[PDB]
Parts: C-alpha cells; sequence; structure tokens
RNA sequence: ACCAAAGCUAGCUCAACAUACUAAACAAAUACAAAAAUACACCAAAAUAAAAUAAAACAUUCACCUAACAUUAAAGUAUAGGAGAUAGAAAUUUUUAUCCUGACGCUAUAGAGAUAGUACCGUAAGGGAAAGAUGAAAGAAUAAAAUAAAAGUAAAAAAAAGCAAA
RNA sequence: ACGAGCUACCCAUGAGCAGUUUAAAAGAACCAACUCAUCUAUGUGGCAAAAUAGUGAGAAGACUUGUAGGUAGAGGUGAAAA
RNA sequence: CUCGCACACGCUUACAUCAGUAACUAAUAAUAUACUGAUAAUUAACAACCAAUAAACCAAAACAACACUAAAACGUUUAUUAAUUACAUUGUUAACCCAACACAGGAGUGCACCAAGGAAAGAUUAAAAGAAGUAAAAGGAACUCGGCAAACACAAACCCCGCCU
C-alpha cells in the first residue's frame, strides 16, 4: 500500500496548475529549478546514515515536478484520461 | 397550574 | 505469576489458576466456608515423600506413599489406596482408560509411621542437642527422617548437561567482587575510558 | 430476639383444608380462601 | 411458609458446664461477707449501665452524660436525635396524658 | 434460616405421611 | 531508562549516559502489507525515536536509517462479571526503516515436523481403530458382547 | 421544541466545571472532595 | 454523560490538548518555530563488549546457591576502609582531619555521579 | 544483527526447551561491576528474544515452548537490580548517610493527610516558581472534623476485624473439641 | 411434570479492655484540563448558627441541638418564665486497685448500603442496589441422593340459573 | 453545598446569506440555504416526556450560528410572559 | 428514491481478518458494522506545543478606483538580547455524537446534486372502520361559529386594534 511510503491521505481543493491560469497565452514552459530544503542536505543524510538516498531525492524531486508540470500542460492543451495526449 | 410528573426509569440490571 | 484468589474459595485438588479449576467455580461464585483446625507451619509433620498409614476407610491398615499435600484445607493424598474409579477418555461413540483416581484424607485419618519396626506412631516436633529440629515418635521413642522428595519441574541435579546458554559451577562460583566505594557508574566509565569534563550546575529540589 | 413465625403452613393448612372443593382460585389462594370459608360456615 | 425438608442437628448443650455451674455463686458476697461490695460491682457491661435501669430516654441521656464526649460523631449525633425524638414522643404524644 | 426443631419435625411428620400416601406399603 | 528520575539540563551540563537500560522490545510480524527495509517493534510507552535509534544502534548494531513510532489503544469494551470494564493496556509500536539497503522478513517460527505429523495422523488413525472395535455389532441390538454364553 | 438533550459534551468545559483544579481552587471543591474521600469514591472529580 | 473512571489521556480531548505519554523531553523550541533538539538531554546508551565475555544469561543448576546475606554499610566499610584505617593506626600515620584517603568524601558537588542528589538515572 | 531476537534456528520448532536455573542473589554479588554490567546486557537481549517468542507463540495460537525462561531471566533481572541497588545503598549511607537517594519531606496536604512529598529538579528556587508557589501544605479549620471520620472509619474497621477473628477463633474451638 | 422450595456460611450489631489515634502501598507521575520530568513569584482571609416544632394561632419564649466533667443526693428545690407552654442550678454530700468479656443480638427481604460506595441514575453536589447454597472427593458431569408441598401452567376447555356456598 | 454544556442576557474570537427587481447592503420587494412556528390533519404509552405531512413569516439584519468565559436562588436574567 | 465526501467538537475499538451463533444483541429470519472468542491496527508533510523589550506608525473591510456611517478583527521595519546540535512528544480506526433504544428528533464548516448513498413491499386475501392521494354528472359556500380543509383561482375592496421591522 502507498501509505508505507509513508503517505497519508487528505480531501482539499483538487486544482490543476501550469504556474497561471488558463487565459495566460504561454500555456508551454522552458525548464524549472528547484532548490533543495534544509531537511534534504548532505550532512543530514550522512546523520540520518542515508548515502544512498541523496540521488533519490534527487529523482523524486524531479520525477514528481515534472510530471506535474506536463500533466498540467496537457490538461490546459485539453488532453486527459480518454483524450489521451496525441504530441 | 401545568402538573406535569415525569417518568421513572427502572435500573438496568433487571 | 501469583494468581490472587478471592477470600471465599474451595479447593478441589486443582492449581488455582488452572483450567480444571476455572471449569468447576467460574470468577462469579463464592461457596460455603468449610471449617478448617488451625495448624502452623512448625506443628505439620506430614510431608510429602514418606510412608503413611490410613486409619479409617474401606482400605484401612494400609501404607502409602504421601504425594501431594494441600496446607489450605490439611489435605495429603496417598498413592493408590483409597480410590475411586474416574474416567478421562470421553468422546461422542467412545469412553475408555478407567483410571483410579485416589480421595482425599485428612491430618486425622493419617499418623506418620517410623520406618524401623512399621507400626504407626504419634509424631512430636523436638529440638536436638545439635541444633537440628526433627521428628521424634512417642510410642517407640525413635527419630524420622525428613522424606526427601523430587521437585515438581522434574530435574534433577545428579545428571545435567550445561548448554550453550548455561554457566559451570566454576564461572557461576568464580567471584571477582573488589569490595571499594566506587559506584557502577565510574566503574564502567573509567574501565572504557570514558571522559567528562564538565560538571553540573546547581539544581534546586522542592 | 428476632421472633419469626415457623409454623405458618399448618396455619394457612388449617384453613385451606376445608376449601379445597370449591371453585376457582378460592381453593388455592389464601386471602380469597378465609371469607369464602368463613361464608361457608 | 416454606419449611426445611430437613433435620437440624441437635445442639448438645451441657447443663453443666463452667458458667452454668457458676451462674449467681456470688449474688450474695454481701449478706454472706460483712458488707463491703454490693452485688453492683458484679454486673459486667456498659459502663453507664453497671447496677442502672430506667427506659429508652433516661439511658440515652445517662450514656449521653457520661461517655457523651468519647462518642464517635455519627453516633453522637444519633443520639442526640434520638433523644429529642423520645423527649417530644414522652412528653407530647401519648393517650392517658 | 428459621431456628427451631418443632417446625423441622412436624415437616418430617408430613413427609412420612406424604410418602404413604404416594406409595402404600403392602 | 523507564521510572526513572533524570537529571535536570542547563547550560554546561555533562551528557547524560543511562548504563542499565530499563528499556525491553519485542520484534513482531507486521499485519498488514510492509516493504522489505521495514521492521516492526513493540516498544514500552517511554520510549522515543531516537532512543530506540540508539538502541537498535548500540545493544544490536543494527543500521537503522528511519523511526517511525504511533500508540495503539487497548480495548476498554470487554466488561467483567461484576459489570467492571477490563481495559487492555496501550502500547507503542514503531517501524523501523534499515539504512543499508537490508531486506528483513519475519522468519517462520514454529516449522511443522514431517515426522510429528506423521506420529499424529497413526495416533488419529488407531483412535480410529478403537473406536471401531469399541462399537456395538449391529446384529445384536444392545446385547453386551462380554459374556460368551 | 424538544428537550432531553441538555447535555452537550465539552472535555474543556467538564474540565474547566468540575476538574480538580477546578475542585482545589476552592475551598467548598476541598470540602466536597473531602466528603467524596470519606464516602469512598472511586472517582474524586473529572 | 461522559465516563469518570476511564483516564484522562490525549486521545479524548480536542486538538489543542496533547499530553504526552511518559517520555522525556529531548529538547526545546527554537526562533522559526522548529523544535531544537539537544545531544546532551538524549540518554546514551552505554554498553560493554559482549565478544570476549565468558558468561550466559542462566547458571548451572548443580552449582549451589549462597546463604542469603545482604550488603550494609559496616560490611562494606570493614572489606574497603577498615584494613587501611587499621594498618595506619598501627603505624601511628592516622590522622582524623584527613580521611579523604580511605575513601570517604567531604563533600558531594566536586565528583561526576553524586549519592544524594542522584545525578545519574542508572 | 537482527536475529539476535530470535533463537537458534535448530530450536524453533521444538517442543521442549530447557535451559538453567535463575541468577540468585549471592552469586550477582560475588561478582564485580563490570560483570554485572555486561551480564545485564547478556539478560536484557535473552528477554527481548523470550518477549518476542512470546508475542509470536500468541500471533499463531501456539503455546509458547517452555515458558518459564521468561520468568527465570525476569528473576534474574530483578536479583541483580537489587543487588546494584543495595550496593549503591550502602555506599551512600557511608558517604553521606540519607536513607533515600531521592530528597523528600513529611508533608500536611489540603486533605488533611501526612504525604511523603518527593522533591522535583528545577532551574529555579521555590519562592520563584509559579506552578510551586500556588500549591498549599497545611490543613484549614474546616478539615479537622474529616480527619476525626477517618480515624473514626479505621477505628471502626478494625474493631469490626478483631470481633471477626474473636468469632472465627471461637467457633474453630467448639467445632474442633481436640483440646 | 415444569416453574420452583430447603439448607449454613460469608459476614454484621451492641458493649469492655487497650496501646494512646488520619490502615497498607507508595520505583515513576500526581492541585497544566491529576497521574504530563524541566524557568524570575504574589501568597492569602476572618464577621452569633437559623428554622421546621411546642405554646393547639403567633410576634416575647421553645431543653437536646457537633462548646468535656463523670456517679449517688440536695432536686425537679431556689429561681427564670406573653409568670403561659416550659426552662432550671449551686452551696453541701457519695463514688476501692487488676483478671473474672462476652452476648435469654440476626442468619442473605434479617444483620453494616456493602460480594460494593462497585454497576447504574445524574453536567455536578448527590442518590445508590440485587445478587451464594450438591458433595470426604466434580484430578467421582455414561455424576449420585432427599420436597415434588405457594401463587402461574399441563395432565384434564365448557353444557340452562346466577357473591358460586350451604 | 452543586448547577449559565439547555435556556435569559452579556463578554472575547470566528463563520454564513446563493439568485431577481432596484441610483442602494434601503432595519425596501420576490424567493433559495438558513432561522422561527400561523392554520389544519395524523400522532396522544406516539417517530417524539412536543414529533410528521401539507401550509406559513423573516431571509444584508434589532439576522442566524460555532468555540471559550461571566452574571447562582433573601438571587441571576428578563424588547414583563410573574 | 436521492442528505453524499471530509474536517472541527463529541464517543472511545463499537473499526479490520479468521472462526461460532443452541442461547445472549438486531424489537423477526437470513447473517453479522451492532453478539462471542482469538489476532492485528491509526507510521506526518495535515493539526496541537511553536520570543520578549523600546521606537516609526490617524487614513477600514464591501473585485476597492474611491466613497457612506454604525467608524470598523486581520502588519511590517529598525535597535538589544533570542541554548544552536540530524531524527522530540502528541491526535491519525469506525457504520460513531446528544436524545433511557440500531429513536421519522437536535447537530458547526468547505465542496458538488452524483462520478457518491440506499430500498417504500416477511408471504397472501383485498371485509368494515381509520389515515394519505387522485378523479367526478348538475349545482358552486346552499356545510360550518368562521370559505377550517381542499380547489383548473390564487384578485379588488370596507372597518376595529397597533404607526412600521
Ligand atoms: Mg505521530
Ligand atoms: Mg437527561
Ligand atoms: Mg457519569
Ligand atoms: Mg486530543
Ligand atoms: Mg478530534
Ligand atoms: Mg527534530
Ligand atoms: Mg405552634
Ligand atoms: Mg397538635
Ligand atoms: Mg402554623
Ligand atoms: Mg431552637
Ligand atoms: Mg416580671
Ligand atoms: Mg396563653
Ligand atoms: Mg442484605
Ligand atoms: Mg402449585
Ligand atoms: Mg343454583
Ligand atoms: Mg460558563
Ligand atoms: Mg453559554
Ligand atoms: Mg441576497
Ligand atoms: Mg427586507
Ligand atoms: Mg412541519
Ligand atoms: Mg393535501
Ligand atoms: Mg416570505
Ligand atoms: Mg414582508
Ligand atoms: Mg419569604
Ligand atoms: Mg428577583
Ligand atoms: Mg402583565
Ligand atoms: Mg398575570
Ligand atoms: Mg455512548
Ligand atoms: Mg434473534
Ligand atoms: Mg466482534
Ligand atoms: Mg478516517
Ligand atoms: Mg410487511
Ligand atoms: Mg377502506
Ligand atoms: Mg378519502
Ligand atoms: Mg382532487
Ligand atoms: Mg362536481
Ligand atoms: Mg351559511
Ligand atoms: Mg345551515
Ligand atoms: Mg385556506
Ligand atoms: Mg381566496
Ligand atoms: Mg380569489
Ligand atoms: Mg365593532
Ligand atoms: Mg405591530
Ligand atoms: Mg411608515
Amino acid at each position: 500500500k502507498p501509505d508505507k511510503l509513508p503517505l497519508f491521505k487528505r480531501q482539499y481543493e483538487n486544482t490543476i496548475f501550469i504556474g497561471s491560469k488558463t487565459a495566460d497565452p504561454l500555456c508551454y514552459g522552458h525548464t524549472q529549478f528547484h532548490l533543495l530544503p534544509d531537511k534534504l542536505k548532505r550532512e543530514k543524510l550522512l546523520k540520518q546514515n542515508c548515502a544512498d538516498q541523496i540521488e533519490v531525492v534527487f529523482r523524486a524531486n524531479a520525477i514528481a515536478s515534472l510530471f506535474a508540470w506536463t500533466g498540467a500542460q496537457a490538461m490546459y492543451q485539453g488532453f486527459w484520461s480518454e483524450a489521451d495526449v496525441t504530441r | 397550574k401545568k402538573r406535569f410528573t415525569p417518568p421513572t426509569y427502572q435500573p438496568k440490571y433487571k | 505469576s501469583k494468581v490472587t484468589l478471592p477470600p471465599n474459595y474451595r479447593y478441589g485438588m486443582s492449581r488455582p489458576g488452572s483450567l480444571s479449576d476455572k471449569r468447576k467455580n467460574p470468577p462469579g461464585t463464592r461457596r460455603r466456608r468449610v471449617p478448617v483446625e488451625p495448624i502452623s507451619d512448625e506443628d505439620w509433620h506430614l510431608f510429602c515423600g514418606d510412608k503413611v498409614e490410613i486409619l479409617e476407610g474401606k482400605d484401612a491398615g494400609k501404607q502409602g506413599k504421601v504425594v501431594q499435600v494441600i496446607r489450605q484445607r490439611n489435605w495429603v493424598v496417598v498413592e493408590g489406596l483409597n480410590t475411586h474409579y474416574r474416567y478421562v477418555g470421553k468422546t461422542v461413540d467412545y469412553r475408555g482408560t478407567m483410571i483410579p483416581s485416589e480421595a482425599p484424607l485428612l491430618h486425622n485419618q493419617v499418623k506418620l509411621v517410623d520406618p524401623t519396626d512399621r507400626k504407626p506412631t504419634d509424631v512430636e516436633w523436638r529440638f536436638t542437642e545439635a541444633g537440628e529440629r526433627v521428628r521424634v515418635s512417642t510410642r517407640s521413642g525413635r527419630i524420622i527422617p525428613k522424606p526427601e522428595f523430587p521437585r515438581a519441574d522434574g530435574i534433577v541435579p545428579e545428571t545435567w548437561i550445561d548448554g550453550p546458554k548455561d554457566t559451570s559451577v566454576e564461572d557461576a562460583l568464580e567471584k571477582t567482587y573488589v569490595p571499594r566505594l566506587k559506584t557502577l557508574e565510574e566503574e564502567v566509565m573509567e574501565a572504557m575510558g570514558i571522559q567528562e569534563t564538565r560538571r553540573h550546575k546547581k539544581v534546586y529540589w522542592y | 430476639l428476632r421472633s419469626r413465625v415457623t409454623d405458618r403452613y399448618w396455619r394457612v393448612q388449617e384453613v385451606l383444608k376445608h376449601a379445597r372443593h370449591f371453585r376457582g382460585r378460592k381453593n388455592r389462594c389464601y386471602r380469597l380462601a378465609v371469607r369464602a370459608v368463613t361464608r361457608a360456615f | 411458609f416454606h419449611v426445611r425438608v430437613t433435620l437440624p442437628p441437635r445442639k448438645v448443650v451441657d447443663r453443666w458446664n463452667e458458667k452454668r455451674a457458676m451462674f449467681g455463686v456470688y449474688d450474695n458476697i454481701g449478706i454472706l461477707g460483712n458488707f463491703e461490695k454490693h452485688p453492683k460491682e458484679l454486673i459486667k457491661g456498659p459502663i453507664w449501665l453497671r447496677g442502672w435501669k430506667g427506659n429508652e430516654l433516661q439511658r440515652c441521656i445517662r450514656k449521653k452524660r457520661m461517655v457523651g464526649n468519647r462518642m464517635f460523631i455519627d453516633d453522637l449525633h444519633n443520639l442526640n436525635k434520638r433523644i429529642s425524638y423520645l423527649y417530644k414522643h414522652f412528653n407530647r404524644h401519648g393517650k392517658y396524658r | 434460616a428459621k431456628k427451631g426443631f418443632r417446625a423441622a419435625y412436624r415437616f418430617q411428620k408430613e413427609l412420612e405421611r406424604w410418602r404413604l400416601l404416594r406409595c402404600p406399603p403392602p | 531508562a523507564r521510572n526513572v528520575l533524570y537529571p535536570l539540563y542547563q547550560l554546561g551540563n555533562p551528557q547524560l549516559r543511562v548504563f542499565r537500560t530499563n528499556f525491553f522490545i519485542q520484534l513482531v510480524r507486521p499485519g498488514t502489507a510492509q516493504p522489505e527495509d521495514t521492521v516492526q517493534f513493540r516498544i514500552p510507552m517511554e520510549m522515543t525515536r531516537v532512543d530506540l535509534r540508539n538502541y537498535l544502534e548500540r545493544i544490536y548494531n543494527v543500521p537503522v536509517a528511519a523511526v517511525r513510532t504511533r500508540v495503539q489503544y487497548g480495548s476498554n469494551r470487554r466488561r467483567d462479571h461484576r459489570n467492571i470494564r477490563i481495559k487492555k493496556p496501550d502500547y507503542k509500536v514503531a517501524y523501523v526503516q534499515l539504512a543499508l539497503g537490508q531486506t528483513f522478513t519475519f522468519p517462520d517460527l514454529f516449522p511443522e515436523r514431517k515426522g510429528a505429523s506423521v506420529d499424529v495422523d497413526v495416533r488419529d488413525q488407531v483412535l480410529e481403530d478403537q473406536r471401531q472395535k469399541h462399537s456395538p455389532d449391529p446384529r445384536r441390538g444392545g446385547v453386551p458382547g462380554w459374556f460368551g454364553l | 421544541k424538544a428537550r432531553g438533550n441538555e447535555y452537550q459534551p465539552s472535555n474543556i468545559k467538564r474540565k474547566h466545571k468540575h476538574g480538580w483544579v477546578r475542585r482545589l481552587r476552592t475551598p467548598t471543591g476541598v470540602q466536597v472532595i473531602l466528603r467524596r474521600m470519606h464516602k469512598g469514591r472511586k472517582s474524586l472529580s473529572h | 454523560g461522559a465516563d469518570r473512571m476511564s483516564k484522562w489521556t490525549s486521545k479524548r480531548g480536542p486538538r489543542t490538548f496533547c499530553k504526552g505519554r511518559g517520555a522525556k523531553g529531548t529538547g526545546f523550541h527554537g526562533r522559526d518555530g522548529k523544535f531544537v533538539q539537544i545531544k546532551e538531554m538524549i540518554p546514551e546508551l552505554v554498553v560493554p563488549e559482549l565478544a570476549g565475555f565468558k558468561l550466559k544469561p542462566y547458571v548451572n543448576y548443580r552449582a549451589p546457591e549462597g546463604t542469603d546475606t545482604p550488603l550494609t554499610a559496616k560490611q562494606l566499610f570493614l572489606e574497603t576502609a577498615a584494613p587501611a584505617i587499621e594498618k595506619d593506626f598501627k603505624a601511628g600515620t592516622f590522622d582524623p582531619e584527613h580521611l579523604e584517603k580511605y575513601g570517604f568524601e567531604p563533600t558531594q558537588e566536586g565528583k561526576l555521579f553524586q549519592l544524594y542528589p542522584k545525578n545519574f538515572p542508572r | 544483527g537482527l536475529e539476535e531476537f530470535f533463537d537458534d534456528p535448530k530450536n524453533w520448532g521444538e517442543e521442549k526447551v530447557k535451559s538453567g536455573a535463575s541468577w540468585t542473589c549471592q552469586q550477582l554479588r560475588n561478582k564485580s561491576n563490570e560483570d554485572l554490567h555486561k551480564l545485564w546486557y547478556v539478560l536484557l537481549k535473552e528477554r527481548n528474544m523470550l518477549l518476542t517468542l512470546e508475542q509470536e507463540a500468541k500471533r499463531q495460537r501456539l503455546p509458547m515452548p517452555s515458558p518459564e525462561r521468561l520468568e527465570k531471566v525476569v528473576d534474574s533481572m530483578d536479583a541483580l537490580d537489587k543487588v546494584v541497588q543495595e550496593r549503591e545503598d550502602a555506599l551512600r549511607l557511608l558517604q553521606t548517610g540519607q536513607e533515600k537517594a531521592r530528597p523528600g519531606a513529611w508533608r500536611r496536604d489540603i486533605f488533611g493527610r501526612i504525604i511523603w512529598h518527593k522533591f522535583k529538579q528545577w532551574p529555579i528556587p521555590w519562592y520563584l516558581n509559579k506552578k510551586y508557589n500556588r500549591k498549599r501544605f497545611f490543613a484549614m479549620p474546616y478539615v479537622e472534623r474529616f480527619v476525626r471520620m477517618r480515624i473514626e472509619k479505621q477505628a471502626r474497621i478494625k474493631a469490626r476485624k478483631r470481633s471477626l477473628e474473636r468469632k472465627k477463633e471461637k467457633f474453630l474451638q467448639e467445632k474442633f473439641p481436640h483440646l
């Protein structure tokens, strides 16, 4: 189950947002920049006895952020589960 | 007068 | 693990925390109190493992070895002398192994027998000149040794094998204690070379 | 000295023995039997 | 009215025990002893009833006067209430007046 | 528990009478 | 340690050291699906994540990466014969995620024995045969078969 | 309109009205606790 | 109404009521609202080396026990300091003014692990 | 080193698992301080293993094989703790002379009873503590009545217990006429 | 024949004596919202008892009414009292040490409320029960023996007409 | 002694009123959520120790409502119904 | 047929898995979220705990441009001190709360009116009387204290009393 990641269920407004509203003429993007927090420092992970997870943190951050960004792009262009993306 | 007598319940052990 | 029993209790040869006892009397019942003659620990002469003779009953005048004693009701039991027949194997369509179980005997119906002349005698406790407190007989005037009985766990000290998790007698009796005035904390710290320079501040106690 | 009645069985029976041939609850209930027996006498 | 179905054990009481043999032995201690002690001193019981008799109100008053200061709180309160009730019943209630 | 022997002995008489009524002897 | 007064800390207090710990830990099989790197302990109510981490790092030398604790509440619903509630004790359950990628699986602590199973089957067959031989003959109709003639 | 549901539970209100600190902050509550202990109550307060 | 016989715990309260289960604190609250943990406050389990320790959790059954003689202050003094003071008195070097060499301590505030204040947990 | 919570693989399915007797206070006293310090952890590992085995037996609905090992280990732990505590008590009586390792006072709370109020560690003195100042250690002029009621109830309970014992001894004496 | 009925015990009550009087447990936490290790304070307080009743009403009065001086007399006296109901002394007298303590008190609708201040009823102060019966042995439950006697039913619904009986 | 967790009134802290006509957020108008309870019929040991169905009034205000606190009986509170 | 999801307050395991229901609970069975036994569970990022001391500070929230009266909660900056060092403690289940009950009643907030929740009928016959609904020849208030209720209407007026909300 995903609850052992750990992940927890919550109920609030489920929004699909690219960085601006749909009326923005810039419906596509170029690049993202993500600054790691103090919680995910290399020294912090080493003190927590985590050396292989330094790259895993970057991988998870990129996989979540870029996927959410591209999904927002696709659903702003009009593609969804039954209208799968063409390009 | 408005005379009203509330009912009395019995103990649950019976 | 000491199971606490209610003050109003009836003893039926069963362990106080046994399934048979819990079936005999549930924790919601308490029965009539039976009279028990006051006999202190210093006046109990019937131990387990000695040969005693039955005085009253269908099998009277017979001698047997004491196996169990119950001091709560002053019960002493002998193996297979005063018997009643009970079935242990019971199913829907089969019965068998009708074992002869043993009925209880009070201290009044049993008196100890000295091993010399094999006659029943009255046992009075005395204090010998050597500092030993041993039973003597008044009918004949002899002493009765303590009937050493094997314990309930079933392991004898004569034949024992030390396992991987058991120490030897040398390691059990090896004395290394150096009686000095240092605490265990300081002992361990100085043994391991732990260094602590700072000290505690002023702490108020109220 | 608490004193209670023990022969109440016989006290009731001495009255009920004369009402055994009656009809209804008068032959069983004691409250209904004393009046019936008195009127019978 | 359900009486017991079994005969009770016969109480084997002896009429020649120590108490039943020595009972009332020194009742004439004064008469036969060059009077020095009344039969009052032979009465064993409560402090306020050693050689005295009275009705319930008098007994309660006497008990309160002697041992009233050593009583317990609840028994003292009950004794006061009983004294008041007996006073009221004896003085204000009755038929012969 | 009512303290008494007369009631018990009278009820023993009545029990014997009931036994006699139920099973008559030869 | 539990049920032991701790020294109050101030600036300059020496390091707190416990030589004989009073904590006792159980290792329990998870009731739900759990990943490979997670290990489930039952710890006393006075145990923290750092206490458990030090416990496993020093006493057992286990490279634990993450600690997550929760408090499970014992049922107070059952009633005694006196209509008094019987409360099961609460307990702290902790999950430790290993660091170096070690895979842990709870072993089967009660493996059945083939010889024991064969002996039990033989005993059952013997009991069935005893019941069959003790069963009355239908052609007799209840007559005791002990008497010869 | 409909009555009988006058008890609306609230732990804060319960502890502030019949709690131990509320009982002991006044001498009358102390006397109440004394009476309950003398009677032998299993629960002196909430 | 509500229950009174059940214990008042953190589960049966509102969000603003969050009571601990009995564990000791490990720090304080810092500047930005975070919890700052002090490494001096956490208990450091001092574990020994059990590799070269030839002792088992159980004893030989055939080994005999001993007569119960609890340790006492007079016995401890006799085993530790009595021979030393006796030797010093025989040699004439016993000094009533200074008894620190025999193991006695004038004050407790000096050393690390103190007895009456009980600065050590265990 | 996560296998120390389990016993040897060859001893998992065994129906009966035997071991030695428990540690005795004299055997603990005979050892030195570091030996006891190491034996504490030696027995602690065994206790953890036994608790794990008991919990797993409960989970599998099977009886624990020879569960007396847990009680033997508990008795050994208690004996070691008692020996360490008696050494500490003797040493602290020798140095300071105080019987109890935690300071305290015999106080009289608002309820009229006498309480062994232990002392807590505070960074500030007693006259500057908000939580401690609002505490009361004295009895008000409405408490002596309840104190007398408590004396009253204890006296009545003791008297009726004495009468109970007297009646029991009587009934036994006239039930057994062996005198 | 069901329903049922009977045990003798737990224990209580009244006194006497008595050390002299808030039992045991107190490892940890307990007047933060009790059982929550840890921060610059506030802590604290006292001011008559009243009335239900009696005087057949009720205003003045109304002993006892949670303050030691006990017993035998003085004495229910002098006195105080809408001089009514009622209240009520003192001066002055008597009181010999210890054991002989148990019960013409009860036996589970009685005796403490108590198997227990627990369930339960109440927000709270507070109120507050009923419940046990075989036997030497149930490690003698293909288990054995005494009543089958209350009311209520079945065995066995009723046949003109009547306080149901004589 | 114990009670303002229901209710009467305050004190802090929050949250709600969609649509339509209107220069209006006007102690305006229609009608929702929401709040009260005019009339009738059932119910009367009932679903209920005050309810259900139909039908009604208010619905940007002297409006409802959540949490916490206060006013305690010779009194509190009250747009007086003792 | 459509009161569903979650959170706050409140109840504490009533939640989940396996097994049993002759009896105990469901106002009846089937069986079981409501009974019995055993074993497990709710893992934090959401929420609780989460600086003081002086000084600059009149200029509302209502899409806030700018205004009205009833004059309006909601904030930064500067300066002095703020242990400094991973991982602290606590709430995480539910068919649930208050009403004596598994009660047609009373319940705050954010979302949508179904993509989620459930079943009015245990099986028959279709007597009277009762409750609810639909329809009705001609009449259209002639019934009744009253046009109360109902109705294919849902309009115009006259008085008494209180200005009006
Ligand atoms: Mg958590
Ligand atoms: Mg109510
Ligand atoms: Mg309650
Ligand atoms: Mg809470
Ligand atoms: Mg909550
Ligand atoms: Mg941290
Ligand atoms: Mg009068
Ligand atoms: Mg009169
Ligand atoms: Mg009058
Ligand atoms: Mg008066
Ligand atoms: Mg005059
Ligand atoms: Mg007059
Ligand atoms: Mg009784
Ligand atoms: Mg009959
Ligand atoms: Mg006739
Ligand atoms: Mg309030
Ligand atoms: Mg309020
Ligand atoms: Mg609007
Ligand atoms: Mg309007
Ligand atoms: Mg309606
Ligand atoms: Mg209609
Ligand atoms: Mg309208
Ligand atoms: Mg209008
Ligand atoms: Mg008046
Ligand atoms: Mg008034
Ligand atoms: Mg008026
Ligand atoms: Mg009027
Ligand atoms: Mg409930
Ligand atoms: Mg059923
Ligand atoms: Mg269940
Ligand atoms: Mg949930
Ligand atoms: Mg039907
Ligand atoms: Mg019809
Ligand atoms: Mg009709
Ligand atoms: Mg119609
Ligand atoms: Mg028509
Ligand atoms: Mg007309
Ligand atoms: Mg007409
Ligand atoms: Mg109309
Ligand atoms: Mg009209
Ligand atoms: Mg019209
Ligand atoms: Mg007119
Ligand atoms: Mg008007
Ligand atoms: Mg106008």
